[PDB]
């Protein structure tokens, strides 16, 4: 009936993913839309 | 264009697009079930607001009782 | 070629990023320290005594308080409309308890705005056009002078004053409409006119613009890049725009000039604040609204209550329960 | 521009002040007969500055039931 | 300048019953409430 | 606790005021 | 299974970024004082 | 020819009003709605329903006048003339209330008659339909707070009456029973409203501020004919001005006008979506985390905790008199006084 | 001789029509 | 009185001040030139530099 | 609430489907006041 | 205590006398179309 | 001449919204409503 | 057979009846008076 | 300065707006060029009449009118000012720089 | 009832005085169309 | 010495602030990218 956790630790996880998460998908979507520029409507 | 097995007997009812029944059709027949079904709806909005209150119909929460 | 004029001509030069002409030598240093203390004081400021009465108010960030609650709290009654600068305290954190942070902002801000009205008059100069948006501008540099410094000079003291925060000005508004009765004064009523008139017009033009605009664009494209900046040509036909709403209420109601139409928009806004303006700052010195309590009678005298009494029965419940030690005779200010 | 006959050249028209410089005042007339012959109270129900409380009623007048407010309202003037 | 001394117009249109219909109600009403406030409780 | 919380949403939102003044995208003309 | 002709590009200019990053940081200005009520 | 294509011809013609296919609807509800309230603030009174004359017939003047909301006593009901309440009777009928709910109603089927008459103006001359888009904050504020909010409530009584001063009662009735000014989603109003005032003000006021030399006169309102081809104003001027003075500038005049569309219409959408829910009492009325700490330290004071006690004063010195079905006999000594007044 | 009362006689209209007695001395004295 | 005095006497002065910001901006735009308007053969921004 | 706004602008959307870029040029003479007798229908333009 | 009397009053003079000093040295030739 | 001036017809309709206006601000006073 | 129930009865007379007069006089005002080229 | 007719109004109406808001208070505040017998009691002596006439009030019930002990803890009558006056307590202390001829003997 | 017909007389005195300056010239706008 | 608020709300406030952020940063640095490849190196 209970487990006492450390309560910063729901924002170490969940910034410590969907902040480099975000970083990775930053990155890849503009690589793709570099070679849709460059490959297509050139 | 894929043609499968479920795309080939689901042909005939993808069919007919645009093929429409001339000049007025069917209109007559809709306004009179559109006319009907709103002369529905203020029947039970007044029911609910007890200013059709009819015989053996109580809307009090003391009808589903014992 | 002087020393000083070629100073004189960097100041008044239109080169910068932003304009830095004279009325901008006044409101540069004066706002960056009427933020530079609104910035601190709503993080850190101590607990400020503002009625006088010894009961400080804890509204900064430090002392719990939500943004929605947090305030740079008004200065202390005991002190008044007194001139109280740091140099005329004892120590930096007395004139902290009796909230000195309120005056050193609102007279800083104050001054900044009104030289910020002075340089919207000079750019306005030195790009050669016509200079009156320092007037439109002046509708809210009076309205930020009516309840910042004119209802404490009619009431008295700083602590009247609108305090710097969210819940501050919720908290301004229920006092001052227990004891001025500002909903039935006739000229916030014109001001109520302007802010949603203002708000109707521009939901209007804006819209009659956007409805009527000339294809220069494609179909899946957003449709602001049809119109290329610094182009020669309108972007909407405007004969459209006064034929719709010429079919929407009828031919005469409507403005085919739109130099006319958009004056009617720098009007009714403007001139509504200016009439808001002027009402807080006329119930300042206690010229108050409209008083229709009990003058609905019948033939034996009895008093029937009208609309007007159910808002004074609002009015006299906020009127008790509003700083609720700090009286100590039976009359507010009388 | 539309074809009818335009408004200003109605105004200022010599029949359009021989018809009604009598029935703007024979409307303001009748709407001045309404509010003194003890009309306009009897049929909006609005009470009478005598008429507000009554020897029987001295407290206020307020509707208490929904369905018999026919039967209450009879009973509550007079 | 002069009034339109022979065109055809037409006198009932129905710019006639949209005006009449927010006009005849005014000038009743402005009367009624000009008699309001000479009654005396 | 949670008033680091608001000094940073308000910090912020005045650091994207400050970016949206001088590193903006810049209207040239269009010749 | 043949290439789609229906697939467009999204953008997003500079303007549009600052109104987005004001609209979001500030509706949670509005709302943290709410959330932790 | 036709039969139905015959009165298309006919209510899409031009003439100085247009009524179109909306104006069916349009132009009775209107008309029995602008004039519903005009009859009922000249000669209605609201003595049965509130206890308060509010009429011009019974003393009161244009602020102090009311069409009042129909009782606690009916509760919900739509009060037809030809009702189970008022059955048959034009006196009772006003007496009753009714009178609220034969404006209401015919509000609500008249708002719809005009957005569907911006819809059939701008398709007929050939526009872009989004005058009935920005209309539908209108509908969205008369369709919550005159009617979503009192259905949710308890009945009728504690709708908004039409009138000037029995407005101002609704303003202090949600601040007293509801904190609505601490509610987020009105101050998301606020600043949509007070937004678009700005807009209005700062965009009218600066392209009469710069405007092209067309003409030789004094004044400039007439070098402007309607059908001309080049712009009236310097858009490059006035995005050179904002520019230095601000900051932050327009470059495009086809997103300027939009953002004027955008900043009262969505600032009045979302002040709609909390007085929805405020008809539930799914109010924001209290932080508890400054209720928990106020009651365990009695010198923690806040401009909110101040707040807190100008609500009990107004919810308990205008309950006798605001609700007086309920009977609230309250005595002197039992109200929430402050100290000497 | 005499001098501006109209619209194109001095650019102002009617409503800006008090402004015509800047360059014109003697109204304007017996204007104040 | 004080309190018909002092309420006048911010409705008057202040519009007073009003009509001082309206003819301090016309009488140096007048005395410039660009009172009627921006002249559209050279308007002063296009031979500026543009901000960054 | 929310969906009632946005069918009202998908009602806007798929009957004014051909001026979402926007107007043409077709649109200038046939809005000015008293040319048509029906508003909006070119065959009647009402003329001598 | 003094000594901030001292430093505030240099920087409100130091800016009202670039203020005064600054309209005073030909305000009205600083626009365009002539010098 | 057969014809009315517009400006007249302006002016002893405009004495009248004045005179309307008059009487409302006279009844305020006076009668019913006026705390007599 | 309820008199509130035959009050809406009576309603639905008294809603058509009324409102069938601009249905007519939306029919009367075309017949007599139309476009000149059109549908 | 500027040299035409519409700069000579615009530097008086400057000079008058200046006039205006220094008549305003006076009119609010001065009791010695707008005297209280003829233009009333200003905005502060009436604040302090009444703080007087409840000093006189509560004397004649025979309290000691100081040592008053206030309900926040400070003076109800009787108070200290900021620079050490003896000035009358209560919501009234913010006027307490009044000079009014019927308490300055 | 009897003070219907005192408030309603102005209203039948003043369509008296309309359809005697327009029932010339009412007939003719229904005769035409 | 202490508020008592909501734990849950900094994972509102944090991810009801970082993941629409992140959105708009995704949309925004593949519009540019999709600009580069097209205008230069096309
Ligand atoms: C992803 C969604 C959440 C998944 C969590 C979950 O998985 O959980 C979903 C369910 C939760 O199971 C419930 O689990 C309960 C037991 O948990 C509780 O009881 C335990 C003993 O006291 C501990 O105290 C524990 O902390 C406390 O939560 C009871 O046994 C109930 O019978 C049982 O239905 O998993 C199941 O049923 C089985 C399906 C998986
Ligand atoms: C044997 C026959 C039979 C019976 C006994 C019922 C029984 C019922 N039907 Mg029903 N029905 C039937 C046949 C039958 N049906 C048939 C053949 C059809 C045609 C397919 C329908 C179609 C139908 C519909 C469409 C609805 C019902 C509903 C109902 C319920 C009414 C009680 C209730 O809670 O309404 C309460 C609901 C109302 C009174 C509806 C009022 C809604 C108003 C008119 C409009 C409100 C929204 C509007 C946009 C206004 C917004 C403004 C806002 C601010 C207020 C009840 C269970 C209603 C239901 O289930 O709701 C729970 C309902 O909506 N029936
Ligand atoms: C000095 C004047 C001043 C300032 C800066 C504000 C600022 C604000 N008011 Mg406020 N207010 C004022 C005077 C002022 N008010 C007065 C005189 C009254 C009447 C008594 C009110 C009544 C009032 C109400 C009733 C409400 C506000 C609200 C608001 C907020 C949003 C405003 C909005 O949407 O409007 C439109 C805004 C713009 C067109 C431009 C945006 C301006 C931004 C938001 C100002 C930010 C100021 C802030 C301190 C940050 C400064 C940064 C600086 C330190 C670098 C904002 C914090 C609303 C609120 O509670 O939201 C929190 C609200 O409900 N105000
Ligand atoms: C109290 C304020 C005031 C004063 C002193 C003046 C004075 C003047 N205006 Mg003027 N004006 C005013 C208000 C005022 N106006 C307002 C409010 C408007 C806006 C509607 C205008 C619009 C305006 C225009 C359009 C013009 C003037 C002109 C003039 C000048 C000559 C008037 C003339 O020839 O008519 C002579 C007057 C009459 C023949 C009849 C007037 C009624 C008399 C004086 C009866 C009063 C007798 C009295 C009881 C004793 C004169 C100096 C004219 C100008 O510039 O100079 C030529 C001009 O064209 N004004
Ligand atoms: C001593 C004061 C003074 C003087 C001599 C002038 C002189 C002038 N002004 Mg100016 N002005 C002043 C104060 C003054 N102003 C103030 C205080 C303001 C701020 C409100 C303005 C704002 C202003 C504007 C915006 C404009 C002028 C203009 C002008 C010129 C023509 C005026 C005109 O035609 O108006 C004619 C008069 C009217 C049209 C009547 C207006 C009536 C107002 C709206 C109502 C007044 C309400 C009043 C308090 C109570 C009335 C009682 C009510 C029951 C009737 C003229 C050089 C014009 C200009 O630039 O010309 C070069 C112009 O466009 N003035
Ligand atoms: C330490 C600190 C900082 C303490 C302070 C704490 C504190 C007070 C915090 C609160 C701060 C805060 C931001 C509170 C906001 C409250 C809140 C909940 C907001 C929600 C946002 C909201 C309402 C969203 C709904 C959408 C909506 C209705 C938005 C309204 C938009 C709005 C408010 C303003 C935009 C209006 C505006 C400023 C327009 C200026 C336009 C302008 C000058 C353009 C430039 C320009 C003008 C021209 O005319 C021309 C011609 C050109 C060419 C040109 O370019
Ligand atoms: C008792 C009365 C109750 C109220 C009765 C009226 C209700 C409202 C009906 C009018 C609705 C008008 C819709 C206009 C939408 C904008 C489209 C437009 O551009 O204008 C209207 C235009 C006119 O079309 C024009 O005419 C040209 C030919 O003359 C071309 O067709 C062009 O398309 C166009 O330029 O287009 C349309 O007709 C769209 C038709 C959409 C119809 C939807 C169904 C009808 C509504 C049913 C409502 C039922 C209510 C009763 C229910 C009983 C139960
Ligand atoms: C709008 C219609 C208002 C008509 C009306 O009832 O006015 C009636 C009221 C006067 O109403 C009178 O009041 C008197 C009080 O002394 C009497 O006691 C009576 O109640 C009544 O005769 O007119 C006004 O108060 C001024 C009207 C201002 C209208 C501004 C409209 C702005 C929009
Ligand atoms: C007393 C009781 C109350 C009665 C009051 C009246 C109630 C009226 C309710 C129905 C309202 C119908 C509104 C129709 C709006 C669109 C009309 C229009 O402008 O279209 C006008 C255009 C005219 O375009 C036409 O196009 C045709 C080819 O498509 C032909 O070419 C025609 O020649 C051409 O003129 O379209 C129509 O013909 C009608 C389309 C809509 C038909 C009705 C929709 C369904 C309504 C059902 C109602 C049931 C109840
Ligand atoms: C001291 C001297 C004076 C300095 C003042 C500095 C103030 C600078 C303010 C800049 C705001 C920029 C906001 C980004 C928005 C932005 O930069 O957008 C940039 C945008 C550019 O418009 P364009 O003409 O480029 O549009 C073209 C594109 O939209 C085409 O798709 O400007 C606007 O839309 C109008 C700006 C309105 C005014 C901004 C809103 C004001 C409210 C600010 C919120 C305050 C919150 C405070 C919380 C603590
Ligand atoms: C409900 C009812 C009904 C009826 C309705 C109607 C028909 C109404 C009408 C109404 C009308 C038909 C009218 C009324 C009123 C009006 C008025 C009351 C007007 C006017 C006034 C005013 C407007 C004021 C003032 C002014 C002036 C004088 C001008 C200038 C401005 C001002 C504002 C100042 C029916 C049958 C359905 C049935 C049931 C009952
Ligand atoms: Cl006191
Ligand atoms: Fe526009």
């Amino acid at each position: 009936g209970g487990m006492s956790v450390s309560f910063p630790a729901y924002l170490a996880v969940l910034l410590g993913t969907f902040v480099p998460v975000a970083f990775l998908v930053i990155l890849y979507i503009q690589s793709e839309a570099r070679k849709a520029g460059a490959s297509s409507k050139s | 264009a894929l043609r499968t097995r479920l795309g080939e007997i689901l042909r005939p009812l993808n069919s007919e697009y645009g093929k429409v029944a001339p000049g007025w059709g069917t209109t007559p027949i809709m306004g009179v079930f559109m006319l009907l079904f709103f002369l529905f709806l203020l029947i039970i909005l007044q029911i609910y607001n007890s200013s059709l209150i009819i015989e053996n119909v109580d809307v009090d929460w003391t009808s589903l009782g014992n | 070629a002087s020393l000083w004029e070629r100073f004189c001509s960097w100041v008044t030069s239109t080169e910068n990023r932003l304009y830095i002409g004279w009325f901008g030598v006044l409101m540069i240093p004066t706002l960056l320290t009427a933020t530079s203390v609104f910035i601190i004081a709503f993080v850190a400021a101590p607990p400020v005594d503002i009625d006088g009465i010894r009961e400080p108010v804890a509204g900064s960030l430090l002392y719990g308080n939500n943004i929605i609650s947090g305030a740079v709290i008004p200065s202390s009654a005991a002190i008044g409309i007194h001139f109280y600068p740091i140099w005329e305290a004892a120590s930096l954190d007395e004139w902290l308890y009796n909230g000195g942070c309120y005056p050193l902002i609102v007279l800083h801000f104050l001054l900044g705005v009104a030289c910020y009205m002075g340089r919207e008059w000079e750019l306005s100069y030195r790009l050669g056009m016509r200079p009156w948006i320092a007037v439109a501008f002046s509708a809210p540099v009076a309205a930020a002078t009516a309840v910042f410094l004119i209802y404490p000079i009619g009431q008295g003291s700083f602590s009247d004053g609108m305090p710097l925060g969210i819940s501050g000005t919720f908290n301004f508004m229920i006092v001052f409409q227990a004891e001025h009765n500002i909903l039935m004064h006739p000229f916030h009523q014109l001001g109520v006119a302007g802010v949603f008139g203002g708000s109707l017009f521009s939901a209007m033009h804006g819209s009659l613009v956007t409805s009527s605009l000339i294809r220069e664009t494609t179909e899946n494209e957003s449709a602001n890049y049809g119109y290329k900046f610094g182009q020669e040509e309108e972007t909407y036909n405007i004969v459209a725009a006064h034929g719709y709403f010429g079919r929407l209420i009828f031919q005469y109601a409507s403005f085919n000039n739109s130099r006319s139409l958009h004056f009617f928009l720098g009007l009714w806004p403007v001139v509504g604040i200016w009439l808001t303006s002027i009402s807080v700052s006329t119930m300042a010195f206690n010229l108050n609204g409209f008083n229709f309590n009990q003058s609905v009678v019948d033939s034996q005298g009895r008093v029937i209550n009208t609309w007007a009494d159910i808002i004074n029965r609002a009015n006299l419940g906020m009127e008790v329960m509003h700083e609720r030690n700090a009286h100590n005779f039976p009359l507010d200010l009388a | 521009s539309t074809g009818e006959r335009p408004f200003s050249d109605i105004i200022t028209s010599i029949r359009y002040w021989v018809i009604h410089s009598i029935t703007i005042p024979s409307l303001f007339v009748a709407g001045w007969l309404f509010v003194s012959t003890g009309l306009a109270y009897d049929v909006f129900g609005t009470p009478r500055p005598n008429e507000y409380f009554t020897q029987d009623r001295q407290q206020v007048p307020l509707v208490n039931d929904r369905f018999s407010a026919k039967q209450e309202l009879e009973d509550l003037t007079k | 300048g002069n009034p339109n001394q022979s065109v055809t117009y037409p006198i009932f249109t129905f710019r006639w019953l949209a005006i009449h219909g927010i006009a005849v109600p005014t000038v009743f009403f402005l009367g009624a409430i000009t008699s309001m406030q000479f009654i005396q409780r | 606790m949670e008033a680091l919380v608001y000094v940073f949403l308000l910090v912020g939102t005045l650091m994207v005021i400050f970016f949206a003044v001088f590193f903006r995208d810049p209207p040239k003309i269009a010749k | 299974s043949n290439p789609n002709p229906n697939k467009q590009p999204v953008e997003l200019n500079r303007t549009s970024l600052f109104w987005g990053l004001l609209l979001i940081f500030v509706l949670a200005v509005l709302f943290s004082s709410y959330f932790f009520n | 020819r036709g039969w139905f294509d015959l009165i298309d011809d006919w209510l899409k013609r031009d003439r100085f009003v247009f009524i179109g296919w909306s104006g069916l609807l349009l132009l009775p509800c209107s008309y029995l709605a602008l004039g519903g309230w005009l009859t009922g603030t000249t000669f209605v009174t609201s003595w049965y329903t509130h206890g308060l004359a509010s009429s011009y017939l019974e003393g009161c003047n244009f602020l102090t006048a009311a069409v009042s909301t129909p009782a606690n006593s009916m509760g919900h009901s739509l009060l037809f003339l030809w009702g189970p309440e008022a059955q048959g009777d034009f006196t009772r009928w006003c007496q009753i209330g009714g009178l609220w709910t034969f404006i209401a109603l015919h509000g609500a089927f008249g708002l719809i008659g005009f957005c569907l008459r911006q819809f059939e103006i701008a398709r007929l001359v050939g526009l872009r339909p989004y005058n009935a888009i920005a209309f539908s904050g209108p509908i969205s504020v008369f369709v919550s707070v005159f009617l979503m909010y009192p259905l949710g409530q308890a009945s009728w009584f504690f709708a908004p009456s039409f009138g000037v001063a029995a407005i101002f009662r609704f303003l202090l009735f949600l601040q007293g029973f509801h904190n609505w000014t601490l509610n987020p989603f009105h101050m998301m109003g606020v600043a949509g409203i007070l937004g678009g005032a700005l807009l209005c003000a700062i965009h009218g006021a600066t392209v009469e501020n710069t405007l092209f030399e067309d003409g030789d006169a004094a004044d400039t309102f007439r070098a402007f004919t309607p059908t001309q081809s080049e712009e009236t104003y310097s858009m490059v001027t006035a995005n050179r001005f904002w520019s230095q003075i601000f900051g932050v500038a327009f470059s495009n005049k086809r997103w300027l006008h939009f953002f004027m569309l955008f900043v009262p219409v969505t600032g009045l959408w979302t002040s709609s979506i909390g007085i929805v829910g405020l008809a539930l009492n799914l109010r924001a009325y209290d932080f508890v985390s400054q209720e928990l700490r106020a009651a365990e330290d009695p010198e923690f004071e806040t401009f909110y905790t101040k707040n807190i006690l100008l609500n009990e004063g107004i919810r308990a010195w205008m309950a006798a008199q605001d609700q007086p079905h309920e009977n609230f006999i309250f005595p002197e000594e039992v109200l929430p006084r402050g100290n000497a007044l | 001789s005499a001098a501006g009362r109209d619209i194109e006689s001095t650019g102002f209209a009617w409503w800006s029509g008090n402004a015509r007695l800047i360059n014109v001395s003697g109204k304007l004295l017996g204007a104040h | 009185p004080r309190s018909w005095l002092t309420s006048s006497h911010f409705f008057l002065p202040f519009f007073l001040f009003i009509g001082h910001l309206w003819h301090a901006g016309r009488a140096r735009a007048a005395a410039a030139g660009f009172e009627k308007g921006i002249n559209r053969e050279n308007e002063p921004v296009l031979f500026m530099r543009p901000l960054d | 609430l929310l969906f009632f706004f946005g069918h009202l602008w998908h009602g806007s959307r798929t009957l004014f489907r051909d001026v979402f870029a926007g107007i043409g040029a077709e649109v200038t003479e046939q809005v000015e006041f008293g040319a048509f007798a029906k508003l909006g229908d070119r065959t009647t333009k009402k003329q001598g | 205590m003094f000594t901030l009397k001292i430093f505030v009053y240099t920087t409100v003079i130091f800016f009202i006398s670039l203020f005064v000093f600054g309209f005073l040295s030909n305000d009205p030739s600083r626009n365009p179309n002539r010098k | 001449t057969g014809r009315v001036p517009i400006w007249l017809v302006a002016f002893v309709g405009g004495i009248a919204v004045i005179g309307l206006l008059g009487l409302f601000i006279y009844g305020s006073y006076s009668g019913v409503g006026s705390s007599l | 057979m309820t008199p509130s129930l035959s009050s809406f009865i009576n309603s639905l007379i008294l809603g058509l009846v009324i409102v069938v007069i601009p249905i007519s006089g939306a029919l009367l005002f075309v017949s007599q008076k139309d476009k000149v080229t059109r549908s | 300065f500027v040299w035409s007719g519409e700069a000579y109004l615009s530097y008086s109406l400057a000079a008058l707006a200046l006039m205006g808001f220094t008549a305003s208070c006076y009119a609010w505040y001065n009791n010695t060029a707008y005297p209280s017998e003829f233009y009333g009691p200003t905005g502060p002596e009436a604040s302090q009449a009444q703080a007087f006439t409840f000093l006189v009030r509560d004397q004649r019930l025979g309290a000691n009118v100081a040592s008053a002990q206030g309900p926040t803890g400070l003076g109800k009558y009787l108070m200290r000012s900021p620079s050490g006056e003896i000035i009358f307590g209560g919501e009234t202390m913010r006027f307490w720089d009044l000079r009014a001829p019927w308490l300055e003997p | 009832d009897t003070r219907l017909l005192i408030v309603l007389l102005p209203v039948l005195a003043a369509a008296s005085w309309a359809l005697y300056n327009i029932g010339r010239v009412a007939l003719q706008q229904f005769k035409r169309l």
